[PDB]
RNA sequence: AUUAAUAA
RNA sequence: UAUUAAU
């Protein structure tokens, strides 16, 4: 019923290090796929990538 | 003991904020390519 | 008062 | 310490 999407800021400033550990910590905490998902496509492409 | 370091600091925050709602408010309109605090004197190289 | 730059 | 530049 609530599926996520990532949020673009240009205000935003962060280490590098921060987004590509998110690329490892949300493959453990999300579901995409088999009967249900939390996620969007876009938001799966952009966590494969990080 | 401190007065130099803390209000150089003070002011880093400030031109922060004032970066950050000039982004905020008026997008693609001025791009920061440098910032200097010495204090109570901020300078900054900018192009419009 | 506080940091520097020369002179001694 | 002496002078000066700055804060």
């Amino acid at each position: 019923q609530i599926i996520l999407d990532l949020k673009i800021d240009p205000g935003e400033r962060m280490d590098p290090a921060v987004r590509m550990v998110a690329g490892v910590v949300g493959h453990l905490l999300f579901t995409a796929g088999g009967r249900f998902t939390n996620l969007t496509q876009n938001m799966a492409r952009q966590l494969d990538i990080a | 003991n401190s007065t130099l370091i803390a209000n150089s600091m003070h002011n880093m925050a400030i031109g922060t904020l004032m970066q950050r709602e000039v982004g905020r408010e008026q997008p693609g309109v001025l791009t920061f390519l440098s910032e200097q605090y010495v204090g109570d004197d901020t300078l900054f190289y900018t192009k419009l």
